[PDB]
DNA sequence: AGGGCTGATCGTGCAAAAGTCGTGCCAGCCGTCT
DNA sequence: AGACGGCTGGCACGACTTTTGCAATCGCAGCCCT
């Protein structure tokens, strides 16, 4: 649903998805590089919050 | 491409153009009925190439080679009527003023 | 394709009798899926594509 | 429709946090206790009978 | 005394700032890509619905018809072949014998494929699959009744003299066709007024796109020029992690991360000390903007990347690298640094700069002209020397060309 | 208590090759024209 | 009707620009073994 000419803005119709996505993608970077605990869990903790 | 008050819509008829004056800005004070273009604007497209077909076209009719649509403004439907002023803004930056 | 049937092919709607509900794996999750999700991107303003 | 691969588990937060707690109810869950292991804030015993 | 070269006045490069440059002369979209890219490892870096209408999309609308026209399942399939590789314009993309291929069908004949084309030929609009457009125009006048004059001569131009009209070759014209003086040009008329593309008449819809990247709002004289604050790239220091690193068992594998945010920190810094330095070789080009933007393109001097980095204490690597793929929206509007630069010229001016706008207006000149004929070189010499600065013809030619001006005799045209 | 000692540091701009343009200017051409 | 011409562009050669593509030493001192 685009509004200004310039900009799509399907807030949250992905905002969340897209949140979720680039969460998802930093998690493949990071924990299999054998993460640190404090890091780790606290993103998974944001994972299934968000 | 800027897009380009003009009154020059392609594959468009005179009459409707006839209301419009060279700017498009047609001549204050005429009456409205139906649904003909009030601001004649083209989108500008990009180019074509050496394109054996639009190459036989542009040097059959030529001046056009698709360049614009037809980008105009019209009477609202069903809303018709005749003016009483208008208004524009140019932004600093362009001085056409056509019959601004 | 014949392109008789295959444009007739189109249209065409079940009894779908009994519609059920319950719970679901995620095996038919791969399943009904076409695809997974990878990237938080959805089109490009540059070109405009998906 | 896509998919996601989620490694990172999922469970419905639809389960177990309307009345019916679920899995409360299935794993015997005690409501505070889930609740506070889920947030990864338990470290709860698993199994281990020596 | 003596003179010569003499020995007076080593180590090891690394490419970080050379890739950081790579992201600088990269262009921001894809800069961003590469930032969003690069970010995901570095852990320390930090209605569905609306208005929901379908439309048309012209082709559809053909279809819209031909589902009211009667058809057959072989007509209908090669109806909506030949629909399926159509351009904008309203011309066919593909020839006949295309489409029979197409079709795959031995039964299906080039004959048959042309008959259901023509039945389709004129249906909404006139001059659809225009297929090399030429018979388009012809379907399209024939669509006019006969009623109107001079859709003879229109005809017989039309029928094989495009190449008369083509080099705006009138005398040649009418010692081929034999068409009337004065009145031959009355059919060329009735033919220019005939629709071409109609099919591109319906596409006439499109959204906005440039970023407006740096902002100068001609701030009182001296614009004041400004970044886009949302565009411009910052990372976010893992703080946690800043704090999840010393109080780590691993004191060293926790330090070790520490040292790792640092110099991420480092190059964040870097970065936005690129963007800093950008910001004020912006200044100066906007000092520069300020009559140059303000007198626009034509009152515009050519800028040399020496002269800019002069300014600087930038490298003519640094600068050249910089702003490789930027633009900044102005009051003028959105328009591209690459574009700042221009070849200086020999104008009898007093001085070294470029043509551009300069250009362009010669151009219109040049076309301002009698209608009859474009404007030679030697008018666009003239013109300069009432504009007191020196132009030449080969020159002209050149500044012609970029303003893709028409050539002095293919535009001549009847007045 | 001495040796070895070894890889632990930490940088970047400009050059060299390339390209690439200004600028015009000769060859063919078209206009037409006397 | 044939040389006129003005143009235009290929042609080439300088004039300017221009990117890319390099690769530790001086110490250190910690380690490790002996």
């Amino acid at each position: 649903v685009p509004l200004d000419g310039g900009r799509f803005a399907t807030s949250d119709l992905n905002d969340l998805y897209r949140r979720v996505i680039n969460r998802n993608n930093r998690l493949k970077r990071l924990l299999d590089l054998a993460a640190p605990d404090i890091i780790v869990r606290n993103e998974k903790r944001m994972l299934q919050e968000a | 491409g800027p897009e380009e008050i003009t009154a020059d819509i392609p594959n468009v008829g005179e009459a409707a153009l006839s209301k419009l004056d060279e700017s498009g800005i047609v001549y204050i004070g005429a009456e409205v009925t139906g649904g003909d273009i009030l601001v004649g604007k083209v989108t500008p497209k990009g180019e074509t190439q050496l394109t054996p077909e639009e190459k036989l076209l542009r040097a059959i009719f030529g001046e056009k080679a698709s360049d614009v649509k037809d980008s105009s403004l019209r009477v609202p439907n069903g809303v018709s009527g005749t003016v009483i002023d208008v208004q524009v803004f140019t932004r600093d930056g362009v001085e056409k003023d056509k019959r601004a | 394709k014949d392109l008789l049937k295959f444009l007739k092919a189109q249209t065409k709607t079940e009894e779908f009798d009994a519609i059920k509900i319950a719970l679901a794996s995620p095996d038919m999750i791969r399943s009904w899926s076409f695809g997974e999700v990878k990237k938080p991107e959805t089109i490009n303003y540059r070109t405009f594509k998906p | 429709m896509g998919h996601i691969e989620l490694a990172s588990p999922t469970a419905h937060i639809w389960f177990l946090k309307s009345l019916p707690s679920r899995i409360g109810l299935l794993l015997d869950m005690p409501l505070r206790d889930i609740e506070r292991v889920l947030y990864f804030e338990s470290y709860v015993v698993i199994e281990g009978g020596m | 005394m003596k003179q010569g070269l003499q020995l007076r006045l080593q180590l090891a490069m690394t490419p970080q700032l050379q890739q950081a440059i790579r992201l600088l002369q990269l262009s921001t979209l894809e800069l961003q890509q590469e930032l969003q890219q690069a970010l995901e490892s570095n852990p320390l870096l930090e209605l569905p619905v609306y208005q929901g209408e379908t439309t048309q999309t012209l082709q559809d609308y053909l279809m819209w018809q031909v589902e009211l026209t009667p058809f057959t399942d072989t007509d209908r399939a090669i109806a909506t072949s030949i629909v399926d590789a159509v351009d904008d314009t309203g011309y066919l993309t593909i020839q006949i014998e295309d489409i029979v291929d197409s079709i795959g069908d031995d039964e299906i004949g080039l004959e048959e494929v042309e008959a259901v084309l023509k039945r389709i030929q004129r249906f909404d609009p006139v001059g659809v699959a225009a297929k090399d457009l030429r018979d388009c125009l012809l379907i399209q006048l024939s669509q006019f009744a006969k009623e109107t004059p001079w859709l003879e001569e229109a005809r017989l131009i039309i029928s094989d003299h495009l190449d008369l009209l083509a080099n705006h070759d009138f005398r040649t014209l009418m010692r081929v066709t034999r068409l009337k003086e004065e009145v031959l040009k009355e059919a060329v008329n009735l033919i220019q007024s005939l629709d071409p593309r109609p099919g591109q008449s319906i596409q006439t819809s499109e959204p906005e796109y440039v970023i407006p990247d740096v902002l100068v709002r001609k701030v009182s004289g001296r614009w004041t020029v400004e970044l886009n604050a949302d565009s411009i790239p910052r990372l976010k220091i893992n703080q946690q992690y800043a704090a999840m690193g010393n109080s780590a068992r691993n004191d060293a594998d926790g330090q070790f991360i520490r040292s790792n945010l640092q110099e991420a920190r480092w190059l964040i810094k870097s970065l936005e000390s690129r963007n800093d330095t950008l910001l004020r070789v912006s200044r100066c080009i906007v000092e520069q903007q300020q009559a140059f933007f303000e007198q626009g393109e034509e009152y515009m001097k050519p800028m040399v990347l020496a002269d800019i980095a002069q300014a600087v204490e930038m490298h003519e690597s640094t600068i050249s690298r910089v702003t490789t793929q930027k633009y900044l929206h102005s009051p003028r509007g959105i328009f591209e640094l690459k574009y700042f630069f221009s070849s200086h010229v020999n104008t009898e001016g007093g001085g070294e700069a470029s043509s551009t706008a300069i250009r362009a207006l010669v151009k219109k000149l040049i076309a301002a002209e009698n209608p009859a004929k474009p404007l030679s070189d030697s008018k666009l010499t003239s013109m300069l020397s009432e504009q007191g600065i020196m132009v030449a013809r080969r020159t002209v030619a050149k500044y012609r060309e970029s303003l893709s001006i028409p050539p002095s005799n293919q535009r001549k045209q009847l007045v």
